[PDB]
């Protein structure tokens, strides 16, 4: 039980990386890149889709849009390259190994930046996967040329990513992005004037607060659409056999007297 | 002695004062029917 401490008991078994080996994996993955680039031009084939047949071939049928057959096929069809090619095969190779072997390396960061994201409406598990996801962006984004450590660039990608999951997936009623920014901001002000002016504020001083555009309806309006649903099952009274959905009567279908 | 025949009851009485209060169950507040009304969201029975 307990899956957060079987997951960070395999986040340990990889263990961490040196700027020497960080710059070295970063390079061999930029080589890669290059090698992917190089062949599909050469092949006049997608890149994406020689990158994927690549990268299937580098896990192995363990990973089952492509038939086997197909992925096969073209698996021989790379094979007729005479030379000064089947290196771009080999490059490209290391480099998908690189990619893999730096985000093991690295999923401790996310990690560490997720755990002060916890009690905003996602479990501490849901803002890992997303910060992986994030640090898979980055990974694919990633510029050593620059010699900026990975986890300078690596931060902010996973901060968006969470971010993101966070505005997209803590409310049952989704509410888009802007709107969810705006809840927050409006939320902050309202703080600050609270603490400013020693009590709750009244509508006219957050729209005041806000800027131009902003009005004492539009604030209320905001914070009407910002309310969100309670359960038909809260226990009502304090003996548990009361629900909340004992109260709440049908409107749909008409009533015998009516039907009569 | 009886009120409806003057007549007394047969033996002496246990007669004197006592303190009695008005309890807040009332019948008022008690007494409920029903014929037909609202119904249940999901079972679509009877409301309680």
């Amino acid at each position: 039980s307990d899956p957060v401490r079987q997951y960070l008991h395999e986040i340990g078994q990889v263990p961490l990386l040196t700027l020497e080996e960080e710059v070295e994996l970063a390079r061999k993955v930029e080589e890669g890149m290059e090698a992917i680039k190089k062949l599909s031009e050469i092949t006049g084939l997608d890149p994406d889709l020689i990158r994927e047949v690549v990268r299937a071939k580098i896990l192995g049928s363990a990973r089952v849009t492509l038939d086997p057959k197909t992925v096969e096929e073209i698996d021989q069809k790379l094979k007729s390259l005479p030379k000064e090619h089947k290196r771009y095969l080999h490059i490209a190779r290391e480099g998908e190994a690189a990619r893999q072997h730096l985000i093991e390396a690295n999923l401790r960061l996310v990690v560490s930046i997720a755990k002060k994201y916890t009690g905003r409406g996602l479990s501490f598990l849901d803002l890992i996967q997303e910060g992986n996801q994030g640090l898979i962006r980055a990974v694919e984004k990633f510029e050593y040329k620059r010699r900026f450590k990975f986890s300078t660039y690596a931060t902010w990608w996973i901060r968006q990513a969470i971010n993101r999951a966070i505005a997209d997936q803590a409310r049952t009623i989704r509410i888009p992005v802007h709107m969810v920014e705006t809840i927050n901001k409006l939320s902050r002000t309202a703080r600050q004037l609270q603490q400013e002016l020693g009590r709750e504020p009244t509508y006219e001083e957050i729209a005041e607060a806000m800027g131009p555009g902003w009005d004492a309806k539009r604030v209320e309006e905001t914070l009407k659409i910002a309310q969100e649903p309670v359960s038909l099952e809260t226990p009502i009274g304090d003996e548990k056999d009361s629900f909340y959905g004992d109260f709440i009567p049908d409107e749909h279908l008409p009533s015998p007297v009516d039907a009569a | 002695y009886d009120g409806r025949t003057g007549e007394p009851i047969e033996g002496p009485i246990v007669v004197g004062q006592m303190f009695i209060m008005k309890l807040y169950h009332m019948v008022e507040d008690k007494m409920h029917a029903r014929s037909t009304g609202p119904y249940s969201l999901i079972t679509q029975q009877p409301l309680g």
